[PDB]
């Protein structure tokens, strides 16, 4: 690959200029071994100060490997990358991958690497490795060639993938591949022995046109929109009956017909909280008739994709966190409930940080982008340490909740 | 001859769409051209400038200065313009080493490269608009033209590319001599290693032989400064550091200027000397323009200052980095919203001192505020040490454990021990998961009109017990506490709360301590004596018995 493919910003807009935020000392040694290779095979060129842009870096760790891998943060960049209908009008976003019995997610972003990128364009990619405490001027790059992680590395490379899979994919018509920003997801359903076999089998004709030898298996078998449930009760406190109704109140703004009459009426009176109620016939039908509509899809849901998705996470306790994926207020595309978070029993934010992973893999999965996070933390202990944690070579956006939500007792 | 290399040139662009300079030349007296003339033949010899034709259409107006007893002029090229029409640079960086992270160097050499600077070539393309003209004796000759082969003193590039230029040249000579360092500050090149003074001669020799390969001599700056260093407001011994000098002036009489000076007084003071407080200063400050308002000091400013004093009494050190040493961060409680921290290795002996005071916001507690000093002294760790600090709180572990597990938010504080320092960070209340049995229930509401103000708040029990008051100047929300304050004063030691107020919940769910509302506060004082509290919530207008009832007592 010679001929570069011509690269601007969007009208108006300048490069980025992002602040590198401090890394430890270990994250800066890795660093500097990791860009000390990459400057010997011509990948990254040192730059000089005639160059005023920046992206933050880091150094991560992919899902059980012991080997650091660096990060570049490109939302910036990406947002201020033009728009790109690369070969085509677009990629419509495959709706068959979510119903595979299984994913396999690979990372090809090492492919980026064989491409120039725009001689123009390269300065936009700058990069600082820090000095500890200020002690040096920090260690300046640019690209060369794709990076990863950048809106247009899978644009501008598109063609060599689509022709590199095609001979597998004639081969194989019932798997699905889908390319997001670095990544392969793989789908088809078979069992894992046949599947594994075609998964190695794919990754076998990557290493014969020129890798990473990783992979992540999914299986989007039963991913929905969760029913709202109500209790099944012999007995009902008044504050059984309180809290039902309160639930009912709030599904009502979601589901039309839900009626609470019945049901209130049985509060007649200032009654302890303690008191057992019994039931009318008259509220039991009501529940009953409240119980049968909540089985039933919510009316006018629709994926827009002119609109971004927006993702909501509560913290439940115990390791359990609830989450929706919704564009429009009330009418979620998704909801879920994740537990037991892997290797971090005794650490909120390690287990944020992962659930905020798998609901941006589930969103790729389902619509092809990643949706804007609604966070349960405050900015300044969220912003210290999610690099920490991050495993993924992309990053979304992401906004804070102050205000404690009353409707986390309604997902509970 | 001996072949130098030449330093690589930065190519060099003005912004897009803007053209270089034409700004006017001023008329000067005869004086200050034959001064002009003389100046610039000179540079013109070294080669600083060159003479150019009629061709070049930019101009920057140049001046001739004196001084007060230096009895000679001064040229001066004023290129704010040309400043404004110069493409952005990857500027020298605003940061600063802190003396905490260094590490001890016994020899240090400051070399001065104040004529290495002229050897930085100018980027030839761009050296067209850095023209300037000397007019002429009485205007009758065309006027001198120049333009700069080198780095325009006062031109926006200037100083990064210089510092780019000198960091190229000594990135092999630090790479293969890695037991020294070696940092730059304008024309002062400070060359530091831990070796006898023996061998760090030789290594000063090895690096002005390295720098004569582009043709660069570096001599000794002129006067050595004898220790400490007087560098960026700090003083640097050889083994230990600490701030200049801190003098707080006495007055009768301060300023809003005044209190200004004092502060960052204070504040640069505070990052060696333990304990300085600045909120009651701040707050003499919150919103005022004019500098010279005499504001009277508060007898709590007064206190504040009186304790600022006593802590500057006398002068204290920071000891240099140890990295084979563990990084320990102590944090206490203040009061009123501050906090001060020490980071030391060994006890005693603190590489640096802080503080972190409380954001601005409606309710707060003391738990949150003591993540918020966390989370910033881990990033400043970061900065300083390139590492998290083991880090040692006035919270009880099983304090913590509560917390954490029952707040609605994520949070996380890093390896850390319990201090029994007082006072201690502790959870004032915390509301049952469960509605009591035997606790009376107390179904509480209020409400305002929009126009009037008028208001009411009140409950009803499961007892028949009741009460409505009426409020004057209030508003929903503000009745809605109301409500709940008057069940909290008129129940036993374990209550049931009924509250349909949203706007009450999110309040009381963030588990403030402390509120700048005198209602919320005067809520937290009665949530603090009680044995057990359950507060539920309730849809407002759905019937709901007890919160209907007491609903039409408050709504007129
Ligand atoms: C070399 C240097 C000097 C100054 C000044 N002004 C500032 C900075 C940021 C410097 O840059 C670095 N300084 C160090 N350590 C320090 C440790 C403490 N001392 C003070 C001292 C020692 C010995 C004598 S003495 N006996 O020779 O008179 C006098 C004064 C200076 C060196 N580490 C690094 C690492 C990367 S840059 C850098
Ligand atoms: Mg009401």
């Amino acid at each position: 690959p010679i001929e570069t493919v011509p690269v601007k910003l969007k009208p108006g807009m300048d490069g980025p200029k992002v602040k590198q935020w401090p890394l430890t000392e270990e994250k800066i040694k890795a660093l500097v071994e990791i860009c000390t290779e990459m400057e010997k095979e011509g990948k990254i060129s040192k730059i000089g100060p005639e160059n005023p842009y920046n992206t933050p870096v880091f150094a991560i760790k992919k899902k059980d490997s012991t080997k650091w891998r660096k990060l570049v943060d490109f939302r910036e960049l990406n947002k201020r990358t033009q728009d790109f209908w690369e070969v085509q009008l677009g990629i419509p976003h495959p709706a068959g991958l979510k119903k595979k019995k299984s994913v396999t997610v690979l990372d090809v972003g090492d492919a980026y690497f064989s491409v120039p990128l725009d001689e123009d364009f390269r300065k936009y990619t700058a990069f600082t490795i820090p000095s500890i405490n200020n002690e040096t001027p920090g260690i300046r790059y640019q690209y060369n060639v794709l990076p990863q992680g950048w809106k247009g590395s899978p644009a501008i490379f598109q063609s060599s993938m689509t022709k590199i899979l095609e001979p597998f994919k004639k081969q194989n018509p019932d798997i699905v591949i889908y390319q997001y920003m670095d990544d392969l997801y793989v789908g088809s359903d078979l069992e894992i022995g046949q599947h594994r076999t075609k998964i190695e089998e794919l990754r076998q004709h990557l290493l014969r046109w020129g890798f990473l030898w990783m992979g992540y298996e999914l299986h989007p078998d039963k991913w929905t929109v969760q029913p709202i449930v109500l209790p099944e009760k012999d007995s009902w406190t008044v504050n059984d009956i309180q809290k039902l109704v309160g639930k009912l109140n709030w599904a009502s703004q979601i589901y039309p017909g839900i009626k609470v009459r019945q049901l209130s009426k049985l509060l007649r009176g200032t009654k302890a909280l303690t008191e057992v109620i019994p039931l009318t016939e008259e509220a039991e039908l009501e529940l009953a008739e409240n119980r049968e509509i909540l089985k039933e899809p919510v009316h006018g849901v629709y994926y827009d994709p002119s609109k971004d998705l927006i993702a909501e996470i509560q913290k439940q306790g115990q390791g359990q966190w609830t989450y929706q994926i919704y564009q429009e207020p009330f009418k979620n595309l998704k909801t879920g409930k994740y537990a037991r978070m892997r290797g971090a029993h005794t650490n909120d934010v390690k287990q944020l940080t992962e659930a905020v992973q798998k609901i941006t893999t589930e969103s790729i999965v389902i619509w092809g982008k990643t949706p804007k996070f609604k966070l349960p933390i405050q900015k300044e202990t969220w912003e210290t340490w999610w690099t920490e944690y991050w495993q993924a070579t992309w990053i979304p956006e992401w906004e804070f909740v102050n205000t404690p939500p009353l409707v986390k007792l309604w997902y509970q | 001859m001996v072949p130098i290399s030449p330093i690589e040139t930065v190519p060099v662009k003005l912004k897009p769409g803007m053209d270089g300079p034409k700004v006017k030349q001023w008329p000067l007296t005869e004086e200050k051209i034959k001064a002009l003339v003389e100046i610039c033949t000179e540079m013109e010899k070294e080669g600083k400038i060159s003479k150019i034709g009629p061709e070049n259409p930019y101009n920057t107006p140049v001046f001739a200065i004196k001084k007060k007893d230096s009895t000679k002029w001064r040229k001066l090229v004023d290129f704010r313009e040309l400043n404004k029409r110069t493409q952005d640079f990857w500027e020298v960086q605003l940061g600063i080493p802190h003396p905490a992270g260094l590490k001890k160097n016994k020899s240090v050499t400051v070399l001065d490269v104040g004529d290495a600077y002229f050897s930085v070539p100018l980027d030839e393309d761009f050296r067209k608009y850095t023209a300037f003209t000397i007019p002429s004796i009485n205007n009758e000759t065309p006027g001198i033209r120049y333009q700069y082969n080198v780095l325009p003193q006062g031109w926006k590039g200037s100083p990064a590319i210089f510092q780019s230029s000198m960091t190229k040249i000594l990135e092999p000579f630090a790479a293969q001599n890695p037991d020294i360092v070696i940092y730059q500050y304008m024309d002062d090149l400070y060359v530091g290693s831990d070796l006898e003074i023996g061998q760090h001669r030789t290594k000063i020799e090895e690096l002005r032989q390295h720098l004569l390969r582009w043709g660069l001599t570096t001599p000794d700056k002129k006067h050595q400064k004898e220790p400490p260093f007087l560098w960026m407001g700090y003083e640097l011994h050889p083994d230990k550091w600490t701030v200049q000098p801190i003098v707080l002036p006495e007055k009768d009489s301060w300023t809003v200027n005044d209190i200004q000076k004092l502060v960052g007084k204070l504040n640069w003071a505070s990052q060696i000397y333990p304990g300085i407080k600045v909120r009651q200063l701040s707050k003499l400050l919150r919103g005022t323009k004019a500098l010279t308002e005499v504001i009277p000091l508060t007898e709590e400013a007064e206190l504040e200052l009186a304790e600022n004093r006593e802590i500057l009494k006398e002068p204290v050190h920071g000891v240099y980095y140890d990295p084979s040493k563990d990084l320990i961060a102590e944090i206490q409680k203040q009061g009123q919203g501050q906090w001060t921290y020490q980071i030391y290795q060994e006890p005693f002996k603190n590489l640096k001192t802080g503080k972190y005071a409380r954001m601005r916001g409606a309710h707060t507690n003391d738990v949150k505020q003591l993540t918020e000093a966390v989370q910033k002294i881990t990033t400043e760790s970061i900065v300083i040490w390139g590492k998290t600090p083991k880090f040692k709180l006035p919270i009880q572990k099983e304090t913590w454990e509560t917390w954490w597990t029952e707040y609605w938010q994520a949070t996380w504080i890093p390896e850390w021990e319990f201090v029994n320092t007082p006072p201690l960070v502790k959870l004032w209340y915390q509301l049952e998961k469960e509605p009591i049995v035997g606790a009376e229930t107390f179904y509480v509401d209020g409400a305002a009109n929009r126009e009037t103000k008028l208001g009411k708040a009140g409950y009803v029990t499961n007892k028949g017990r009741q009460k409505v008051v009426p409020l004057t100047n209030t508003t929903n929300q503000k009745t809605e506490l109301q409500a709940i304050y008057l069940a909290l004063q008129d129940s036993g030691l374990e209550v049931n709360i009924v509250t349909d107020s949203q706007y009450a919940l999110g309040i009381i769910q963030a588990q403030p301590d402390k509120s700048e509302s005198e209602l919320v506060n005067q809520i937290i004082e009665q949530l603090i004596k009680k044995e057990k509290v359950y507060l539920a919530w309730v849809p407002a207008h759905k019937g709901i018995g007890g919160n209907e009832q007491v609903d039409k007592l408050v709504s007129a």
